RNA sequence: GACGGAGGGGUACCACCAGACGUGGAGUCUGCGGCUCAAUCUGACUCAACGCGCGCACCUCACCAGGCCCGGACGCGCGGAGGACCGACAGCCGGGCGCGCUUUCGCGAUCGCGCGGGUGGUGGUGCAUGGCCGCUCCCAGCCCGUGGCGCGAGCCGUCUGCUCCAUUGCGACAACGAGCGAGACCCCGGCCGCGGGCGCCGCGGGACGGCCCGCGGCAGCGGGAGGACGGCGGGGCGAUAGCAGGUCUGUGAUGCCCUCAGACGCCCUGGGCCGCACGCGCGCUACACUGGCGGGGCCAGCCGGCGCCCGCCAGGACGCGCGGAGCCCCCGCCGUGGCCGGGACCGCGGGCUGGAACGCCCCCGCGCACCAGGAAUGUCUUGUAGGCGCCCGCCCCCACCGCG
């Protein structure tokens, strides 16, 4: 079985859903020899936009925030394997699953 | 730098026994103690050695208070990232005096022996809370605003 | 520390936030009369599946399903999706009176025929007061009647319109139907206190010794 | 280690004596004119400046050692700010050209053997400037 | 000093007399875990519980002390 | 025709990305939305007040 | 105006395929892809944004096509009595049916 | 209700006091006012306008000087296909654009008209009005049911006691129960634990006015110790009611009203907002001696890539994906000299990038004012003031600005 590696990277808005993604591939994964979760520093996308749509007032402004987190887990099965995986995981619409060959 | 895994990163094998965490003003010093032979050395750089040659007198304070016997015979290895230059200092100073306490270990008073450090400077063993604030909008900076015009 | 900070995905996943703003506003064009409420698109396997949340599925299929993957294909022009590998979910909603964009929907296309601006609101407020909604905003504005704001707010419960959990139990509806005179704006509040998934934080349940 | 041990003011001011009987490196004159940096003020008097900077890089080289340092790198050791502007000064580097003949010069003595990313000591290099410490502490 | 609503002193209020129980008079710790049975209150965040959690130590204290 | 100078100009010509306005493109991230146009669509991008 | 009569009927049978058109609006020169056609030299050419939507709001000022506006968008959807008028000047048949006719039925 | 050079209490470095750094005085810059111009596009104008509407060489762009171009949809009435439209080498006019000429060439109803209608428009009215925001508002009040009191306007609870930033409570009360604000909640730290992990990062817990002593009807209230931290961490979200506050100049938010093809439509070309006594509204750098200027030990936290080679740099080539501030601290050089203080104005070059400098940086002149700032002003109590740097927003170019 001609075993690659494969890097599994999840970017998502919500830690609430992020960890119930998360959960699944390690759940799935104790099977396939799946390594641990790697959780990434939050990434700020921080807009800073004066709230007034007009000049008027002393111009206070939106710091609208965005997080992201990333999860990074190895896994090293056949390239099928992780189809198997994929019915089981639950998906939740919109997250990202990233495959790293 | 930054909360990395520098704890122990730079160094492999002789671990070093002890593991005592210094910090002030995000400056980040884990010691390492070996029990050797008077290496007080921390940033891997002697303790005469500093960057203000002045404030060195005050990282010398468990020196002079506590025993010499215990400084007599040590070994240190220290990895100080983050600080302006003085938060690195003091960071240090509550890293060591930490992993002097960490030596003691066994005798149960230990802390007895340690609270005539804190008598004589308090936060040797208790980091401080004191944190940068920050701007908000109108202001140059964390408390102030554009000077106003008109009351 | 060894990773590009040019990782391309991470901008790649905002893109498909700004695909759900131009899918909200793409349903909002004419599928909010249709019926659309909520949506949410899935390209994690280039699948491009799409929940389209809404008070009646069957306005979208009409009589045939023909126009059913055709606003997928107004996406296919745009994105390259092919009919059937995208999908569009438009299932039930239930519980509509707790639904905001259509309910002010429900009550702006009667006043686009016009009826009593006040009877028209407070029949709404009912409708998602038996859904146990205390406090309905019916918050009108605009030129109202007489040129000037002519502002009327109709409110039947304790809604809170301030503090993080506020959106929690709240939602807001901008809907303007537009007199020969012009603009009369309506934005609308709910009341969801009995959240069943989270707890809101007044709420005290309390207990009795036996 | 006692490199670490030297002072760095002692180790740099100290080991150049020597290098001038060496006559290693051989600073050039056209550098020997112009003014280091594209933000100092005005020249630096010291006269043997080329001289006393080949006794400032290969110090900090010996910390360096294995990751390397380019061109960029030892100019960073000695960056400085514009002293003299009616609206405020943002940070800039210093003059690329008399940096690229102290480490480039450095190649040549052997001292420094390098083939990675920027700039590495050859080991020989390492022992001696290391050796020049040696004598420095005791 | 720190003064709480009526909603906060009456759930305490509540707690420490129509289910007294035990709560404790004059120790916090007890009480730190005695107001967390889920039926006794239901209430999110643990500083918000140790709002009930600060009074009621006064309010069985006072009903040591003599009767409220 | 008018196509000889018709549009010729070559420079940026960015607009917002929701609206058809020129100014405020904020191509901070990519995102070429408008600033006033950000206003109402920042939730659904994901970005919060917090 | 000189709108080819290639780029016309090539142009009507696109939208009349997908029963759909999603263009960001363009002001001036632009090239729509998806619809491609054979010019006179027997090229393969795109047609232009500028023309593309004179004869875009002339199908749905006709009635011919329903379309909506997102801003900066031209969103098609195709009726019925469109497809007869499509077929009226394609000079193609009517048993011929738009691709998306029937088949997106989800279980 | 609102006022009050009315009283009785509250409270806020937007109030003040003990102080601090200021600003106004100096130069410089940016935005106004007021001028000038073909044109200086404009909105705002006490807090609550005036480095603000997210970085004008062009575009933006609203304005000025010049011209091209239709994009007058859909229905009928026409004109009418070898005749509707539309392109054109030279010789031009004309920056120019086959625009329109001389020209002699190509097209092929794809359409031109007449109408009725669509047609855009940073064009007017924000005292048509949506949305959103400024303020009232370092600021707590709001109203409902039932019952009372009043012919009624209205009262009562919602309070002439105490406490709290706060109807915040605790007591007491023709009111009695509810609520919405404030709280709660959420965001980041003070610390630790569990799973883990590359990127130390996700999930829990934890300081509770808990306890001590004094007072407290009691709520609370000081003095306290343990303790990561003392009784909100640094933030957001913020009631009822308003304002003829601001924006039609962000918009598929738009009413009325205008310009609808010699256009207020839409493209190009050159302008202008970078003009401009004095006056201002923020800023910035200075006046040196805790300062310079000095090489040369350095140090971050936002969260960020480097190498090599020529070139003083500016930069340019050739590439590989990879990495950090200033002040200060060093020893020195240096007399109180508008100084080797300061860095203006401005000759001479080197470049950058851009269709294009009128943008900018570096090198080398040059050494403006200014030697401690009059009235009159602000803004703030710990990681705070100040001092000193980094990053972003916009942007080919360019920060003194703002968010951090």
């Amino acid at each position: 079985d001609m075993h690659q590696k494969y890097t599994i990277i999840v970017v998502g808005k919500d830690l609430k859903l992020v960890e119930r993604y998360v959960k699944s591939i390690v759940k799935e994964g104790r099977a396939f020899g799946i390594s641990g979760p790697c959780r990434a520093p939050v990434r700020r996308l921080t807009i800073t936009t004066r709230k007034s749509p007009c000049g008027e007032g002393t111009n206070t402004w939106h710091r609208f925030e965005l997080r992201m987190y990333k999860r990074t887990f190895w896994v090293t099965c056949g390239g099928n394997d992780i189809s198997t995986i994929l019915s089981k995981t639950v998906v939740i619409p919109g997250i990202q699953v990233t495959v790293e060959v | 730098d930054l909360l990395e895994r520098n704890d122990i990163e730079v160094r492999e094998r002789d671990k070093y026994t002890v593991h005592t965490l210094g910090k002030k003003k995000n400056s980040v010093a884990v010691a390492f103690v070996k029990a050797g032979k008077g290496d007080i050395l921390v940033n891997n750089v002697p303790l005469a050695l500093v960057r203000p040659e002045i404030l060195r007198t005050k990282v010398s304070e468990p020196i002079m208070i506590l025993g010499e016997s215990l400084f007599k015979g040590l070994d240190m290895n220290i990895k100080v990232a983050g600080g302006g230059h003085v938060s690195q200092i003091y960071a240090v100073r509550q890293a060591i005096s930490r992993g002097v306490l960490a030596s003691v270990k066994d005798e149960a008073a230990r802390s007895e022996l340690r609270a005539k450090l804190v008598s004589y400077d308090r936060q040797l063993v208790v980091s401080d809370p004191r944190r940068c604030e920050a701007k908000k909008f109108g202001g140059r900076g964390a408390r102030a605003r554009r000077q106003k015009s008109y009351r | 520390v060894r990773r590009d900070e040019e990782n391309v995905y991470y901008s790649k996943y905002l893109n498909d936030c700004i695909m759900e703003a131009e899918l909200h506003e793409f349903f909002s064009r004419e599928l909010v009369d249709a019926g659309y409420a909520s949506c949410s698109l899935c390209r994690t396997i280039d699948s491009i599946c799409v929940i389209i949340q809404c008070a009646e599925p069957e306005v979208v299929m009409g009589d045939n399903h023909y126009r059913l993957h055709k606003i997928e294909y107004l996406l296919a022009g745009r994105f390259m999706c092919d009919p059937k590998n995208f999908n569009i979910w438009v299932d039930k909603i239930i519980k509509r009176g707790l639904s905001a964009e259509i309910m002010v929907d429900n009550l702006r296309a009667k006043l686009e025929e016009a009826m009593p601006i006040r009877r028209a609101a407070y029949s709404i407020i009912r409708t998602a007061m038996r859904a146990g909604a205390a406090g309905c905003e019916v918050i009108v504005a605009g030129k109202l009647r007489a040129q000037r704001a002519r502002a009327n707010k109709f409110k039947e419960g304790c809604l809170i319109s301030t503090g993080h959990p506020k959106r929690i139990f709240l939602a807001e509806a901008t809907r303007h139907i537009k007199m020969r005179q012009g603009v009369i704006g309506v934005k609308v509040r709910i009341y969801n206190p009995n959240i069943r998934g989270a707890v809101m934080p007044d709420k005290i349940e309390i207990g009795a010794f036996s | 280690s006692s490199v670490t041990r030297v002072p760095a003011d002692v180790f740099i001011n100290s080991f150049a004596a020597h290098l001038k009987n060496r006559g290693i490196i051989k600073c050039p004159a056209f550098t020997d004119y112009v003014k280091t940096g594209v933000s100092r003020q005005y020249a630096p008097r010291d006269a043997d400046w080329f001289y006393i900077k080949a006794a400032s890089v290969i110090r900090h080289f010996y910390i360096s050692g294995s990751h390397s340092i380019g061109v960029a790198g030892l100019a960073r050791k000695y960056s400085s700010l514009q002293k003299g502007k009616t609206t405020p000064h943002h940070t800039k580097r210093a003059s690329c050209k008399v940096i690229r003949s102290i480490v480039s010069q450095f190649l040549g003595q052997k001292l420094l053997i390098a083939g990675e990313r920027g700039r590495h000591i050859s080991p020989n290099g390492r022992k001696m400037v290391e050796d020049f410490a040696e004598g420095l502490q005791k | 000093g720190k003064v709480r609503t009526k909603t906060i002193k009456r759930a305490a209020r509540k707690i420490v007399e129509n289910n007294y129980e035990s709560l404790k008079p004059k120790d916090f710790q007890n009480n730190k875990a005695i107001c967390s049975k889920r039926n006794v209150a239901i209430i999110p965040s643990k500083r918000l519980r140790n709002k009930v959690a600060g009074y009621v130590t006064t309010l069985m204290n006072r009903v040591v002390k003599g009767p409220v | 025709m008018r196509e000889t100078e018709f549009c010729t100009h070559i420079a940026h010509k960015r607009e917002c990305r929701i609206c058809g306005n020129y100014n405020s493109v904020y191509r901070k991230y990519g995102l070429f939305i408008c600033r006033r146009c950000f206003k109402e669509n920042a939730g659904k991008i994901g970005f919060v007040k917090l | 105006v000189h709108i080819p009569k290639a780029v016309y009927k090539a142009v009507y049978a696109h939208l009349y395929e997908n029963a759909s058109l999603a263009l960001k609006e363009y002001w001036r020169v632009g090239n729509v892809p998806g619809i491609t056609y054979v010019d006179e030299n027997g090229k393969l050419c795109n047609p232009t944004y500028l023309h593309v939507n004179c004869i875009m709001q002339s199908l749905e000022s006709r009635g011919v096509v329903k379309d909506t506006f997102a801003w900066r968008h031209h969103y098609y959807l195709l009726t019925e009595k469109g497809e007869q008028f499509i077929r009226k000047e394609l000079d193609l048949t009517d048993d011929v049916l738009p691709t998306p006719y029937s088949k997106p039925s989800i279980k």
